[PDB]
């Protein structure tokens, strides 16, 4: 009875990955990212796929 | 004393896969050139990728359009992978209109003057009824490296109307590159090296042009090493004092104590300028009155004083 | 009285009203960050002694003369994104919103 009108607003935000974001497998090996390396700096095998 | 490598025996496996051969090379230069060229080619290769997309009926990337099978998010993800080659332009607009049943592919996009679609079988959306139509405009640019949509703000220097869906850009055509070194077929020399580079791109850039561009970039960077050598601000201040609308008995006294700027008057603490001859208690308040009218409270502390 | 909801908000610049509709709700799809206005909700204030300064203020400015207090929902700092949906609801008997 005090209320006369109600309005509700929804926002959406796309969160990306970044150094501090926590990542883990499903064997219990957790961790925190440390550096987002550029493509050419990662180790690559004989066929060039990093 | 060193043989100069030459570009010879360039062949293409497919429209994307390519092999490039550099036959004459010395002992240690094969690996050095291979790694440097791989890093240059992967890091910074000019290319073209979709920058923004405007669809007629949508309002935001998290909406659903009636008559299509995919959400607008998936349509944007599909467009992000579009491969297009432009010539002589850098802000080219692509329009796409289609009505009917079935997949809508990149071949439907209206034929622009100088725009080549490397692959036209690239499905981007599906129309699932007879009476639904899609009409959308794609603005595609030219760039160098990965640039997220979020990190660009200069595009908001001009206000963007609602309906502009910003997408991320990649700009890098070279998806994969590997190199290898082998013993050369030259028999007159004791032993020579031959370098083979395989590159898998999106088809936007020719392999030979890529190798030439990488070599030019490396040479330009080396040009630095070829010769080493090398072996009080706000407009309110810096303003002459003869504008504060001061009294006559102040002007001569103000000039007598070498106060020619507004700022140096502010830096005078209260207890010390009262020692000035004929300053005047009522007059001093008037200086404090008109100076505080500008918001400059007496007794501020500056670091350096320019002479202008 | 009633805390009526309107687009027009006293003592707020036209820049902050760029994203407000004719009813006072952010357009669906507008991008919001920082402390942008979401809905213009004004709370009436109490005043019944028309002082001469008050009457001059009412004469030089609008009829309300900005006596209605502005209590508008705003984005808390550090929150960003694009507006997705608005789900306004009405009491029976009261005039329904345009939206």
């Amino acid at each position: 009875p005090g209320v006369l009108k109600i309005v509700k607003v929804y926002l959406a935000v796309k969160r990306r990955i970044q150094p501090g974001d926590k990542m883990a497998g499903r064997h219990g090996n957790k961790g925190v990212i440390s550096k987002i390396n550029p493509i050419e700096d990662m180790p690559y095998d004989e066929n060039g796929t990093p | 004393e060193f043989l100069k490598p030459r570009l010879v025996d360039i062949e293409q496996v497919s429209s994307t896969h390519a092999k490039v051969t550099l036959e004459p090379l010395e002992r240690g230069f094969g690996h050095t050139l291979g790694n440097a060229l791989r890093r240059i080619l992967l890091s910074s290769m000019p290319g073209c990728a979709v920058t923004e997309v405007e669809i007629d009926g949508v309002l935001h990337e998290y909406s659903t359009k009636e008559g299509v099978q995919e959400d607008i998010l998936e349509i944007l993800l599909n467009l992000k992978g579009l491969a297009v080659r432009v010539q002589g332009k850098d802000e080219v607009i692509l329009t796409l209109n289609k009505s009917g049943i079935g997949p809508v592919t990149a071949a439907d996009i209206t034929h622009d003057g100088d725009v080549e679609i490397v692959k036209p079988q690239h499905v981007i959306c599906h129309l699932t009824d007879e009476n639904a139509s899609i009409s959308m405009r794609i603005k595609v640019q030219r760039g160098r490296g990965y640039v997220p949509a979020s990190t660009r703000i200069h595009s908001e220097e001009d206000e963007r109307p609602i309906g502009r869906l910003l997408v991320d850009a990649c700009y890098s055509p070279v998806e994969r590159i590997a190199y290898n070194v082998e013993a050369a077929r030259v028999e007159q020399r004791t032993d020579l090296d031959k370098l083979v580079i395989e590159m898998e791109t999106n088809g936007t850039i020719d392999p030979e042009e890529a190798i030439r561009r990488a070599a030019t970039i490396l040479a330009e960077q080396l040009e630095a090493f070829v010769d080493l050598r090398d072996v009080e601000f706000d407009p309110i201040l810096l303003r002459p004092v003869d504008d504060l609308e001061l009294t006559v008995r102040s002007a001569n006294c103000l000039k007598a104590e070498a106060i020619h700027y507004i700022g140096d008057l502010v830096q005078r603490t209260e207890v010390e300028l009262l020692k000035t001859p004929n300053l005047g208690k009522k007059s001093l308040t008037e200086i404090k009155d008109v100076l505080a009218s500008r918001g400059l409270s007496l007794g501020m502390r500056l670091e350096n004083w320019p002479p202008a | 009285g009633p805390e009526e909801i309107t687009a027009d908000i006293p003592n707020v610049g036209e820049a902050a009203l760029s994203k407000l509709d004719e009813s006072g709700i952010v357009y669906i799809g507008a991008e919001v960050t920082g402390g942008d206005i979401l809905v213009g909700k004004v709370t009436p204030k109490g005043e019944t002694q028309l002082t001469p300064e008050e009457k001059l203020l009412r004469a030089i400015f609008g009829e309300k003369a900005s006596d209605v207090k502005d209590s508008s929902l705003r984005v808390p700092n550090g929150v960003s994104g694009t507006v997705i949906d608005v789900q306004v609801f009405t009491r029976d008997g009261v005039e329904k919103d345009k939206r």
